[PDB]
RNA sequence: CCAUCUAUAAUUUUGAAUAAAAAUUUUGCCGUUGCUAUGGC
């Protein structure tokens, strides 16, 4: 059964500018 | 308008060449109507 | 305690504004009033006025905010911007720019105006003329603030880039006049944005920008010389690219007029140390395919003797070789014969490069190798009559 | 920081417009000479025209999708303006024409289920014959 | 392929020093164990 288990496993732009200004 | 201020002789000619080439076609058509 | 309630409070405002039915959605209710002809005009004006206060209110918090609550305010902001159409959003916000007294809010407001036009079409042409006029009128006022001064220029650059030709001619000419004055601004950011606006404006106007030609190229060349001296400038790379892309823009739009000042263009390309070689080599290929090869060959001799020969810069020498080999492989048979005395005069200088070169043996051998292959190409593609005296 | 970001964004915008394939902003000297010379031919062979087409298409889809959203959304609100106007008897001349068209549209469709007049001629006669014998009522 | 010429690395002079400068010439991945060696896939 363990062998079968291994087989089973094997098969906004403004947002960025807005945050940067707050850092300054 | 043909801009002459601060432009060398060659640049002025290019403005003339574009204007005169375009105006020629209409002018040739105009003389044909009269002739 | 206090902060947790605010986190919940903006979640509460987000829930109502969220566009998760005609009666439920705030956006659809707004459209119905606008579409409904019988709706009183005064009622419409209230909708515009209320939104402006609403938009300013959310921006005030975002400006003065907490990571999770910062995200939520943007969720609220995203819902707010979509409440009403572009037609009314411009009418309700552009007046607010002058009204707003905070530099941060004005900076926020300019960005959102640009974003609304990112996904619009030709239906917004009459609107954009109104927007451009307001931005032009404010530009003298925000000369004090660098960030707002630069952002307004960037938004104008985008608006001119997108359906710029369709815009009325007066704004385009007025925009170009504005940029040329601001190229002299001491702030490097204003120089970069001003150069970008000139490139797009010159692209739209084409030959009609020739009246401004004395105010674009001669100042730009002088700007480049100052750029080399100030190597400590944190934006040196962006500035040098901006000057280069300006020439690339007008090399494609006004080749004949730039034909006279082509020597200074090549001076910028070779000695622009900060710019990557790929950028410099690409803008070179524009010169060959757009500007007459006869003048390039004539200029290539003067630039070599004056600057490149004594430069002792590997990138400058390699770029010079790339130009020369491109011209000879593209120059016409008639053109090659006419300019034969100039090229051979250049060739003799190249053969003598070993005497004055400070490089090691391998480089000079490699440089001479390329000099000989281009010479054979150029000596071929001629006739006996022209070559016999030269030999 | 924003000053740096805003400056880079503008310059990167120009690079795409004018020099598409060129990348964006973010040893022995003899070797350096050769690499630049090799870069010349490689850049010359790049299919820049293909790159412009991809940028055009991705932008076109976004605009087209957004345009449909406005067209789809305004149709909803247009219908609700009709709903309130007809209820309150505020029906305009244009509004009264759209509804009249719907009467024609719906009535036209129901004609298909109504069937042709010719078949009703024979069907009616058959119906009478079946009815008369079943219902009787002669007595 | 060989030779040559470069590149990389080491000793040395001015040098507090950086610096230039002549000059010369154990694993694909994951552990444990030392300051090296061997356990799993």
């Amino acid at each position: 059964k363990k062998q079968v288990e291994q087989r089973l496993e094997f098969y906004l732009a403004i947002q960025e500018a807005m945050e940067l200004y707050n850092k300054d | 308008e043909i801009t002459v201020d601060g432009l060398d002789a060659n640049q002025v000619w290019w403005q003339v060449k574009l204007v005169l080439d375009s105006i020629d076609g209409d002018l040739i058509q105009g003389i044909q109507e009269l002739k | 305690e206090f902060l947790t309630f605010m986190n919940n409070t903006f979640e509460f405002i987000n829930k109502i504004t969220e566009e998760t039915d005609v009666r439920r959605n705030l956006r659809l209710k707004v459209y119905s009033v606008l579409l409904d002809e019988t709706s009183d005009k005064k009622l419409i004006r209230n909708i515009r006025e209320e939104f402006g206060t609403l938009l300013e209110g959310v921006l005030f918090f975002i400006n003065s905010v907490t990571t999770e609550i910062k995200e939520i305010l943007f969720k609220v902001l995203g819902n707010v911007l979509q409440i009403l159409p572009v037609d009314e959003f411009v009418n309700a916000v552009l007046p607010l720019l002058s009204t707003s007294t905070n530099e941060d809010i004005r900076y926020h407001l300019t960005l959102v105006i640009g974003s609304k036009f990112e996904l619009e079409g030709s239906e917004a042409i009459p609107i954009v003329n109104n927007v451009m006029k307001v931005l032009l009128d404010r530009m003298p006022l925000e000369s004090k603030s660098v960030v707002i001064s630069q952002v307004i220029l960037n938004t104008m650059t985008a608006l001119v880039s997108k359906y710029g030709k369709k815009l009325e001619g007066s704004i385009l000419t007025q925009a170009l006049t504005l940029a040329t004055e601001k190229v002299s601004s001491d702030m490097t950011e204003v120089k970069i944005s001003s150069l970008a606006l000139i490139t797009n404006c010159v692209q739209v106007l084409g030959v009609k920008s020739i009246a401004f030609y004395p105010k674009i190229v001669p100042p730009s060349i002088k700007l480049f010389d100052a750029s080399l001296a100030d190597s400590s400038n944190p934006l040196k790379e962006q500035l040098q690219v901006a000057i280069l892309l300006l020439f690339a823009g007008l090399i494609k739009r006004i080749p004949s007029f730039l034909m006279s000042n082509i020597l200074d263009v090549l001076h910028v390309i070779y000695f622009s140390r900060e710019v990557d070689s790929s950028i410099r080599l690409s803008v070179i290929s524009l010169i060959i395919e757009n500007i007459d090869l006869k003048e390039v060959l004539k200029v290539l001799f003067r630039i070599w003797s004056t600057e490149i020969a004594t430069s002792n810069d590997t990138v400058a020498v390699s770029l010079f070789l790339s130009t020369l080999e491109s011209t000879v492989e593209n120059i016409d048979k008639k053109s090659a014969t006419s300019q034969s005395p100039i090229f051979f005069k250049l060739l003799l200088s190249l053969f003598e490069f070993r005497s004055i070169s400070s490089f090691d043996n391998n480089t000079i051998s490699r440089i001479e190798a390329s000099v000989h292959e281009i010479s054979n190409s150029y000596v071929l593609k001629m006739n006996d009559k022209v070559f016999r005296p030269l030999f | 920081q924003t000053s740096k970001y805003q400056a880079t964004s503008v310059v990167n915008g120009l690079l795409s417009n004018l020099l598409p394939g060129v990348p964006k902003i973010r040893g022995s000297k003899a070797q350096l000479i050769d690499r630049n010379l090799k870069k010349r031919v490689q850049l010359q062979n790049r299919d820049v025209h293909k790159i412009k087409k991809k940028c055009k298409l991705v932008k076109k889809k976004k605009v087209k999708k957004h345009k449909l959203d406005k067209e789809q959304l305004e149709q909803l609100a247009k219908h609700q303006v009709l709903k309130k106007h007809q209820h309150e008897g505020t029906l305009t001349d244009h509004e009264r024409k759209y509804l009249n068209k719907l009467i024609k549209r719906n009535s036209q469709n129901l004609r298909s289920w109504d069937l042709e007049e010719e078949v009703r001629d024979e069907l009616e006669d058959i119906q009478q014959s079946i009815l008369k014998d079943t219902v009787s009522t002669a007595n």
